[PDB]
């Protein structure tokens, strides 16, 4: 996935091929951990979708399908197929 | 294959002459219809309107009737901390909605409660159709003034003029004749009522129904065609969830809208301009007018009957005949009665003559009641043609 920002916060873009991995990436404070549960994640395309991945410190996840558990980030990935 | 002969083989067709001279004559055109002009010493002619149509009318609405989504965005915030935002929630090409979800320890929220959610996705219109005002002004008729000569052709085309309701008495030049000055009223065409079109073809309807159509729109006087209003019509928002919500446009409305405007007349349509039938009620003078062919000589020679005399709708015949012994002449035409004592009957035809030689000239006459002479010609072999009108 490609590392980028928005607003001072990371965000990540997400392809098709990474749908099942965790995602890690480096940042000032130590590594951080997205999980990305999306099962509409597709190829990326014109239609894309942006949202946030909440920071979760040991509180098990509801109603999401994106998390990261050291440093919110936001994520955008395609649904085409 | 002659000129003068479409208004012969329309049913539909007036005979108007001035009861004066110099004088104003009124004529009524009508679509499919034709009106013949005679005078003394002028020649006929024929007048049609082939076209009425408005031209560069003011659009009223776009409405947009398909669409697609990009870059849909969420943002969300926990109870207690007030509405979230989104900067392109300022970009007039995106769709946005505010709304409420449920919140909590299980996804970032310290409170559990109602949060604040919003959503925008980039709308982008794919067809739109688009209504337009005609106004009864620059509305332009066209009409074809053509010389009642019976000339062949199978290069001899009327005379073609268009006028608008706002212009000046119109002063036409026919080739041979002169100028024929007319002037014309759209004397009754409505227009509080609507054209709507939904690529290349058209339909009259209603205001304030078109106004009510529920479907993004943008005020005629745009070319951005981007910052559509009332986007929602075609898009929905589905139940959000605490950091994402799905949004979906509807299909396609072409097919909803077609089956939706039976009923209501359809108009015909090219080149982008919208036709009506017109009406017209139009006054011509014929001061500058004269005839074509004054001072020639009178035919001195033979003609033959190209072929079988014809009876046309009117009360009237048109004879086919070809030089012989001469110059382009005039031609001796007159229809009396079994004795060849008096004129009866009269030439629709006027000056008929001839341009060459093995050049089916077509006359149109109109003989008297009963029987009569058609003397066609001069001395070797003046052409006593018997006829009978029932
Ligand atoms: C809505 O979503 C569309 C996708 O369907 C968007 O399009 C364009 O958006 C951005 C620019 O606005 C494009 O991304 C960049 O691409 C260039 C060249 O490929 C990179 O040089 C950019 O760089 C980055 O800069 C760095 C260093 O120089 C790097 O370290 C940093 O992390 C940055 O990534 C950047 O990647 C994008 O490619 C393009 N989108 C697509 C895929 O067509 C719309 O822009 C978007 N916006 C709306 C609402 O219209
Ligand atoms: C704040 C925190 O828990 N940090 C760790 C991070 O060091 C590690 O890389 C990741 C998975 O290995 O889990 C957590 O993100
Ligand atoms: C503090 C930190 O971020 N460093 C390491 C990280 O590099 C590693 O990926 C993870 C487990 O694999 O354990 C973290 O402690």
């Amino acid at each position: 996935f490609h590392l980028t920002t928005r607003n001072g916060e990371p965000h990540m873009i997400v392809s098709r091929q990474e749908k099942g991995k965790s995602l890690l990436f480096k940042t000032e404070d130590g590594v951080n951990m997205c999980t990305l549960m999306a099962m509409d994640l597709g190829e990326l395309c014109e239609d894309t979708i942006t949202y946030k991945c909440p920071l979760l410190r040991q509180n098990e996840p509801e109603d999401i399908d994106c998390w990261c558990n050291s440093t919110s980030t936001w994520v955008t990935y395609g649904t085409c197929t | 294959y002659f000129q003068g002969m479409r208004c012969i083989g329309m049913s539909n067709r007036d005979f108007v002459e001035g009861v004066s001279g110099g004088s104003w004559v009124d004529i009524v055109l009508e679509h499919g219809s034709c009106v013949t002009t005679m005078a003394k010493n002028k020649p006929t002619l024929d007048f049609e309107l082939i076209k009425t149509e408005a031209k560069q009318p003011a659009t009223l609405r776009k409405y947009c009737i398909e669409a697609k989504l990009t870059n849909t965005t969420t943002e969300s915030r926990c109870p207690t901390q007030g509405e979230p935002s989104l900067n392109e929630e300022q970009d007039k090409r995106f769709v946005c909605k505010h709304s409420m979800v449920d919140r909590g320890w299980g996804n970032g929220c310290g409170l559990f409660g109602k949060g604040g959610i919003v959503t925008c996705a980039m709308f982008r219109c794919k067809k739109n159709m688009e209504g337009k005002v005609v106004q009864p002004e620059n509305l332009e008729y066209t009409i074809v003034i053509t010389p009642h000569s019976g000339e062949e052709h199978a290069g001899k085309h009327g005379k073609e003029i268009k006028i608008t309701p706002q212009s000046s008495i119109t002063e036409a030049e026919l080739t041979g004749y002169g100028t024929v000055t007319m002037e014309c009223s759209p004397r009754t065409l409505d227009f509080e009522m609507v054209l709507l079109q939904m690529e290349n073809k058209a339909w009259l309807v209603h205001r304030q129904w078109f106004l009510d159509l529920p479907l993004p729109w943008l005020p005629g006087a745009d070319t951005q065609g981007s910052n559509w209003i009332q986007k929602e019509t075609l898009v929905t928002f589905k139940n959000p969830h605490a950091k994402k919500q799905d949004v979906v446009v509807l299909g396609s409305q072409e097919g909803a809208m077609h089956t939706a405007l039976t009923g209501a007349t359809e108009i015909q349509m090219s080149s982008g301009n919208l036709l009506f039938t017109g009406h017209l009620k139009c006054r011509l003078r014929m001061d500058k007018l004269q005839l074509k062919g004054m001072s020639y000589s009178m035919c001195t020679g033979k003609f033959k009957v190209v072929k079988e005399i014809a009876e046309t709708q009117h009360g009237t015949i048109v004879i086919r005949v070809q030089y012989g012994d001469g110059s382009p002449c005039k031609i001796p035409f007159e229809i009396m009665d079994l004795e060849k004592r008096h004129v009866l009957g009269r030439l629709i035809t006027v000056n008929p003559i001839v341009t060459e030689k093995d050049s089916p000239v077509n006359i149109e006459a109109e003989p008297p009641f009963g029987d009569s002479y058609i003397i066609i010609g001069v001395e070797p072999g003046q052409l006593k043609l018997n006829w009978f009108k029932k």
